RNA sequence: CGCUUAACUGCGAGACCCACAAGUCGAGCAGGUACGAAAGUAGGUCUUAGUGAUCCGGUGGUUCUGUAUGGAAGGGCCAU
RNA sequence: CGGAAGAUCAAGGGUUCCAGUCCAACGUUAAUCGGGGCUGGGUGAGUCGACCCCUAAGGCGAGGCCGAAAGGCGUAGUCG
RNA sequence: GGCUCAAACUAGGAGCCGAAGCUGCGGAUUUGAAACUUGUUUUCAAGUGGUAGGGGAGCGUUGUGUAAGCCUGUGAAGGU
RNA sequence: GUCAAGUAAUGAAGCGCACAUGGUGGAUGCCUUGGCAGUCAGAGGCGAUGAAAGACGUGACAGCCUGCGAUAAGCUUCGGGGAGGCGGCAAUAUCCUGUGAUCCGGAGAUUUCUGAAUGGGGAAACCCACUUACCAUAAGGUAGGUAUCUUGUACAAGAAGCGAACGAGGGGAAGUGAAACAUCUCAGUACCCUUAGGAAAAGACAUCAAAUGAGAUUCCCCAAGUAGCGGCGAGCGAACGGGGAGAAGCCGAUUAAUGCUAAUGUAGAAGAACAGCGUGGGAAAGCUGACCGUAGUAGGUGAUAGUCCUGUAUUCGAAACAUUAGCGUUAACAUAUUAAGUAGGGCGGGACACGAGAAAUCCUGUCUGAAGAUGGGGGGACCAUCCUCCAAGGCUAAAUACUCCUGACUGACCGAUAGUGAACCAGUACCGUGAGGGAAAGGCGAAAAGAACCCCUGUGAGGGGAGUGAAAUAGAACCUGAAACCGUGUGCGUACAAGCAGUAGGAGCCUCAAUUUAUUGGGGUGACUGCGUACCUUUUGUAUAAUGGGUCAGCGACUUAUAUUCUGUAGCAAGGUUAACCGUUUAGGGGAGCCGUAGGGAAACCGAGUCUUAAUAGGGCGUCUAG
């Protein structure tokens, strides 16, 4: 804090509390007392901690029916409301899709689409397959999770 | 994430004030005294429902006393009496016929100092 | 998981830390567990590792003894039970660091009766204790 | 009074005492003796005081180490 | 009161000077009054003083001397 | 206060008062004990004053996700 | 009816409690124009062509702030833009503006005085000059020149001073710790001083290593809190080597201009799609039905908006001037040729993790002093052998350090006692001779619609009407409006009674709701009775006449980073796990390393054994899993 560095009166005499500093935790405008600094908060966890949870997770999407495979998810044009028309059929107007090699103009027609995320499988996150109402995935990417887990 | 304390504390010192109604001058108004009195009169509760039920016997004792030295004998007479007949009427319910119906307690009596 | 909501840290994982000085119904008002008036309940306070309060301590009271090796900090001891992360048969030196056995800046390794041995070995310039000999070579092993 | 060196070496089951660091007693075993004809006794003195840790430095020994290697210096271990 | 409590300045201050107007705050009370607020005005020099020329103490000081660096001293001078 | 064949003292006797002690009635709680068995249930037994201090279980507050949710001008937060 | 005796009720100068209603005050809540920490990029200077900081001016308009400089809220030009505008408090007036204003960007011109201040001086914003050319004739004007030092031939070119951190270098404490203190630590730190660049320094072996050898410098993870050093105390603390980042070696890898080529930057432009009804002051919220989406969690708009506005996704403009890169040219500097007062040595010191220690190696104040490839340095005293490398010439990018700053973006960062000292005319007011210290202080309303007029008063303050507004105890000291504290009203109690002011009882009175009508229940009060010496701290022990507190509100004290140990829990499990890094970045890769799996001994060494010993005896320490 600017300034405090003299004692603001003698020790004895005054009749007031001692005092070393204006800028005392005590004071008003004072330096906090364990004032916080940055700090990281990433934590580890382990290797085989992750995957065991992503495989907990696509387990239990299975089990309430909240994972859905499709041949394929492909946009002819990058329009959002294509891909809107394409969710309602499927039965999942907010979900998570998930492809391999996510197409150049199957990105843009989701980027719009509220409760909806493209993702390629490499860069799927357990929030996601958690927070999304169904998680919609390709044949061929339950074949990436199925060799990377 | 700094927390301000200022509405917890205005509902707690609140709290203690509303408990300190009818107090007189800062007992009721300032939290520093209102605090140590409502703890006080906590305090004062706790004992005095000891001394409550300490306090009503020897009232009936008294009634009873009362009411045996009227037509006959005395309590300490009565409670042998009572305790040689085998009746198990309690002094509260005792001290209530003793003032509230003369005619029983001194039937009452009567079955004591038969006893005795 | 179901959802970001049941999601619960399975009853045992997690502590609630303890924090001093807040209230007498907390166990730790006023003195955070620090007693009364004294060194270790001030500021500062800490234990002096190697502190008895003034008389000579004890690792000043015992005399000073031996000297440090150079040889041993070089030489690592195998364990039969180990040599199941080795590559191929033989077992060396550089055979031994490949396999992350030994550290790579270990020159010399000695093999010693900890557990069993599953298939044959050679082993070529590592001393051979004389228990885990007999163990090499009743599966087939060989020395050189 | 005669002869002597057990005022040994390696230890020591087991205990006493004890915060620790220390301290105390100890049969028995192996080796080498001293005295005795021998069974034996002897690890100082009737016992309980006569004492001072560590560090550092010195000395007598020792294959233990020995900064490329052979040495050596230095260090370690045992005794003082 | 009147060797000031009257006048002229220097220092210091800076508009407190004069007029009109207002009375909330300021004035240890009231205030129509004020060194208060607001709005205008007011200080005219060849001869008074400064500036200017000159120097004292003392500064700074081409070159010079000294000093790890920073700098210290010092001549001619230049300020004062 | 007052007390003298006591309301004093000695030796006996019988009543009674007298505590948060004991019992009676209701309720909670710690530990252990037979089981639909993780408080799934009915009980039983022994406990439950407490500073320093150790152990256990929770409440509230600010912020993040849950939450493009839910509530809210038919009235949020705050105050009373 | 008269007397006597006995015994009620009634009072309130004031006070208590409760409630109602205000004042003061400015908590709280909500809010933000301001801060705090960063990420990714850029840049890292300004100045004698006069800087940074100022002083004084400058407008139709008095002050301050902002801008500007006697061409003075500004002039010229080149671009953009298209209807308002002459900066803010802060309006008014004269006016300007499609003959394109205001406004934004590029360039230019002007640019008082002080300040390195540089013509001399000086108490900064002032005083006094000399000189050249021209003009005027009076007592001047206009335009220049005149400091000092350094490098070149009395002539040209530079420098000066200021300003964040980071670098290099010259000097260099003490508080503290060691539970004292002197060696030592703090620490080569704070501080002082010199000086540079976008980085700096270092850098190619007179280096390590001792393996199968490697191959400059720098930085990160390990090695490792190891080896060592150390009143062997407190502490200090490597290296080898391994994994990475980056890689480069040369004899000019220099600097400054100029011209082309390319790409940025400094103004900009377009940019989709909503209606009805009900509530409401107001619709964005409710209900019904649509539309856009490469644009749906932006800021506003009278309450919460993808379709109202500004925006967003997307596509793009440059007359001018910087900037980056490539090519060419020009002129300034540099261009060693293998290294003698050098290596080594004595003495005294310093640096090495290493405190003289058995002390190698580096530096040097003093005194000395080689060999010079048939040679010399190093390999931690020293010698021999072997290996390695050639000092006494000069350079060299990247990976690394940082933030006065510019842009974009972010935050389990703050939200007016917080966050910068400073959200506000703050480094201000104020304090100090000075160096220096250093505040307080935000919010009407959606829109001023900021209350015409009337009334009381002094043409004052203040208020009441009227009016505006959804709201006016939202009325300018203005959102909300807590508490302390101070009033007014109502009910009850209280003027014969002794004390922590309550508590357990309890009569009476007053007030509400039921009830067939004083019977209960709720609320207020508390005559009278019993009991009862505050709280905290510190103590053997406190009502203590021991400490602390006038009260209220707000703030105020066990944290964070790393290491380590134990416990719980989870994953794997005789195995577990990667670190730095790379990565299109919480993934995936990276196995270097660490822990576990074996101990004994000082160690060599041996190993379920090992040490001691002459001993195979005895004994010590281990053994017969979970990390």
């Amino acid at each position: 804090v600017s300034g405090g560095g003299i004692k603001p009166w003698r020790q004895k005499g005054t009749g007031r509390a001692r005092a070393g500093s204006i800028r005392s935790p005590i004071w008003r405008g004072g330096g906090r007392a364990f004032a916080a600094k940055p700090q990281d908060w990433s934590q580890k966890v382990n290797r085989k901690m992750y995957r065991g949870a992503m495989q907990c997770i696509l387990a239990e999407l299975i089990r309430q029916e909240r994972l859905i495979l499709v041949e394929e998810l492909t946009i002819s044009a990058p329009k959002t409301k294509e891909l809107i028309a394409k969710l309602s059929e499927l039965n999942a107007p907010r979900a998570l899709i998930i492809t391999k090699e996510v197409d150049e103009n199957l990105y843009l027609a989701a980027r719009n689409i509220p409760h909806v995320n493209v993702l390629d499988t490499s860069e799927v996150d357990p929030v996601s397959l958690i927070a999304f109402d169904k998680v919609i995935m390709s044949v061929e990417a339950a074949k990436q999770f199925e060799e990377a887990l | 994430a700094r927390v301000k304390r200022g509405v917890q504390a205005n509902r707690r010192h609140k709290k203690i004030l509303k408990r300190a109604k009818g107090y007189y001058g800062a007992r009721s108004r300032v939290y520093r005294v209102a605090v140590q009195a409502v703890t006080k009169a906590g305090q004062y509760a706790y004992r005095d429902r000891r001394n409550k039920k300490r306090t009503f016997r020897r009232l009936w004792i008294a009634r009873i006393n009362a009411g045996a030295r009227l037509n006959g004998l005395s309590y300490s007479r009565f409670i042998n009496g009572m305790k040689k007949a085998n009746i198990t009427i309690d002094r509260r319910v005792l001290a209530d016929i003793a003032m509230h119906d003369a005619a029983t307690f001194g039937a009452l009596v009567e079955k004591a100092k038969a006893e005795l | 998981g179901l959802r970001l909501n049941e999601l619960s840290p399975g009853v045992g994982a997690k502590k609630t830390a303890q924090r001093r000085g807040r209230g007498i119904g907390s166990g730790l008002g006023k003195t955070g567990g620090r007693g009364v008036k004294g060194q270790k309940s001030r500021s500062g306070s800490s234990i002096r590792a190697g502190f008895e309060g003034g008389q000579t301590p004890l690792y000043r009271r015992l005399p000073k003894f031996g000297f440090t090796s150079k040889m041993a900090m070089t030489t690592a001891e195998v364990r039969l039970s180990e040599l199941n992360k080795v590559e191929g048969d033989v077992i060396s030196v550089a055979t031994l660091k490949t396999a992350n056995i030994i550290r790579h800046d270990m020159k010399r390794a000695r093999i010693i009766l900890s557990g069993d041995v599953t298939k044959a070995y050679t082993f070529q310039g590592v001393k051979v204790t004389k228990g885990a000999k007999q163990a090499i070579e009743a599966a087939g092993g060989s020395i050189e």
